[PDB]
């Protein structure tokens, strides 16, 4: 259904509001129409690394088949854990840089405009002139 | 590099190795000398009934092929008394009872 | 519909 | 893109890294020992010829070769990242303003071509004057 | 969990809009639209549209579905029916998006 807090929304009360803010900014449903407060080089180096270190687990999987695997895919699981802790410190990054794309794209756009209308500006001037150097 | 060769252990070629001649490991080729489809020699060794026939054969009498895990499952002397069953069983007349086989 | 009844909706419309 | 194409790359290494022991743990053949290697009965065996699945190896193998070289471009394919966000916020910035100060100059741009428009109206409106005065 | 808060409530309620049923299911009443308080909340309920109200908002569509019903409310049952067939052809796209 709907929250309890719709019940003090008569016409009486927005009539009284206008003075209970002028009041209240020198408990009630006046106080329920007021809206509620706000509440309180890198990582390359490394993945690199961890790639390595995941085809090297792999064949020790492989090596091991016997009842001794399950330690190994143990290891395993750890190395891709912390491949999904890089991708994370790529999240917000990558964020920036797109914006950063989508800007410079604004600007080219721009200077593209103008450059269109002035080429067709030109071609007209000179066709006037070819006319004019036939008559006199 | 991380968790490599870490478990720093021979962790040995399984004991019961499937590489080696396991049958001749356990001494377990004079039972396949007896029981195997094909003899030493090279005939087929089976002609073996798909029942207990030959043992049953080293007994005597008409054995038609027809409980004990029960017994297992809820297993000291039993009791039995001699005047009592010899007088039960001195009773048979010589008169012949209903119809049933000898075969 | 799952998560207003198994949020704060259905409680806070229930309570009054 | 960019972000996603790590993610699908490592999805396909889990996959290759299941697939490639799925094919051996199913499908492989038996050993002489020193006697035979065929048993009589093949049925769920479906053993398959040395040379197809030694081919089968070789090609499996090779897949997640081919899969880690193209994590190792794509890592040196992404754009330059930095330790530091102070590059990148000062990016922004003086991209906005490039923005603002390129819109001014598309804004004089326009004027200026409006004025020639007007003037090349002005010499048409001349020439209609002659025609008209003329042939009527 | 404990007892809630008014700011949870109002911006579930408000996060609601985002389904289309259940906007259908408020639509398709008879008492609420009786006195002039349900349409003076969704009006009051204008301010997540606006910082930093609108840094909680997690879906863009319930803003500004409200936005519709506010701006509808001011100028029965035919409209009403008019609006999900078309918000219908809008979905699936976004949905695509998404994942």
């Amino acid at each position: 259904t709907s929250p309890s807090y719709v019940k003090f929304f008569t016409q009486s009360n927005l009539e009284k509001l206008p003075k209970y803010k002028e009041k209240k900014a020198a408990t009630c449903a006046l106080d329920y129409l007021i809206p509620p407060p706000m509440p309180k080089q890198y990582k390359i180096q490394e993945l690199r690394k961890l790639l390595k270190s995941l085809l090297l687990n792999y064949l020790e999987l492989i090596g091991v088949l016997p009842d001794m695997y399950e330690r190994k895919v143990e290891n395993i699981r750890t190395i891709l854990v912390n491949i999904h802790h890089l991708l994370n410190e790529y999240r917000p990054h990558q964020s920036r840089e797109s914006l950063i794309m989508l800007l410079e794209e604004q600007l080219e756009y721009k200077r593209g405009e103008i450059r269109e209308i002035e080429q067709v500006c030109k071609q007209v001037h000179d066709k006037l002139t070819s006319i004019q150097d036939t008559l006199r | 590099y991380y968790y490599y060769v870490d478990p720093e252990t021979t962790y040995t070629y399984q004991q019961p190795n499937p590489l080696q001649d396991l049958i001749s490991v356990y001494g377990l080729d004079d039972i396949s000398r007896q029981v195997a489809r094909t003899n030493l020699d090279g005939t087929k060794a089976v002609k073996l009934r798909k029942s207990y026939k030959n043992q049953i054969a080293d007994l005597s009498g008409k054995f038609s092929t027809i409980s004990e895990q029960q017994w297992r499952e809820q297993l000291q002397p039993p009791n039995f008394d001699w005047d009592l069953c010899s007088s039960v069983l001195s009773q048979f007349e010589r008169s012949y009872p209903s119809e049933f086989a000898n075969q | 519909e799952d998560a207003l009844r198994r949020g704060m909706l259905a409680m806070a419309s229930l309570h009054s | 893109d960019r972000l996603t194409q790590l993610q699908i790359c490592l999805d396909q290494m889990t996959e290759q890294f299941c697939a490639t022991l799925n094919y051996i743990d199913k499908n492989h053949g038996f050993e002489r020992l020193t006697v035979n290697e065929p048993q009589m009965s093949d049925k769920h065996a479906t053993v398959v010829p040395p040379e197809e699945f030694s081919n089968t190896i070789d090609e499996l193998s090779t897949d997640i070769i081919l899969k880690t070289r193209q994590i190792n471009k794509l890592i040196d394919s992404l754009p330059g990242v930095d330790v530091s966000a102070e590059e990148q916020l000062r990016k922004i910035d003086m991209l906005q303003k490039k923005l603002v100060e390129v819109e001014d100059e598309k804004i004089e741009a326009i004027k200026k071509k409006e004025k020639l428009l007007r003037h090349v109206d002005s010499l048409i409106e001349d020439f209609v004057d002659g025609i008209a005065n003329s042939k009527k | 969990n404990p007892l809630p808060t008014r700011f949870e409530v109002e911006l579930e309620f408000i996060q609601s809009l985002a389904n289309i049923q259940y906007v259908t299911y408020l639509l398709t009443q008879q008492q609420i639209w009786k006195s002039p308080n349900f349409k003076n909340y969704l009006k009051y309920l204008e301010y997540w549209c606006n910082p930093p109200y609108s840094q909680c908002i997690v879906y863009p569509n319930c803003l500004f579905i409200l936005k519709l019903l506010n701006g509808f409310m001011e100028s029965x049952x035919x409209x009403x029916x008019x609006x999900x067939x078309x918000x219908x052809x809008x979905x699936x796209x976004x949905x695509x998006x998404x994942x």
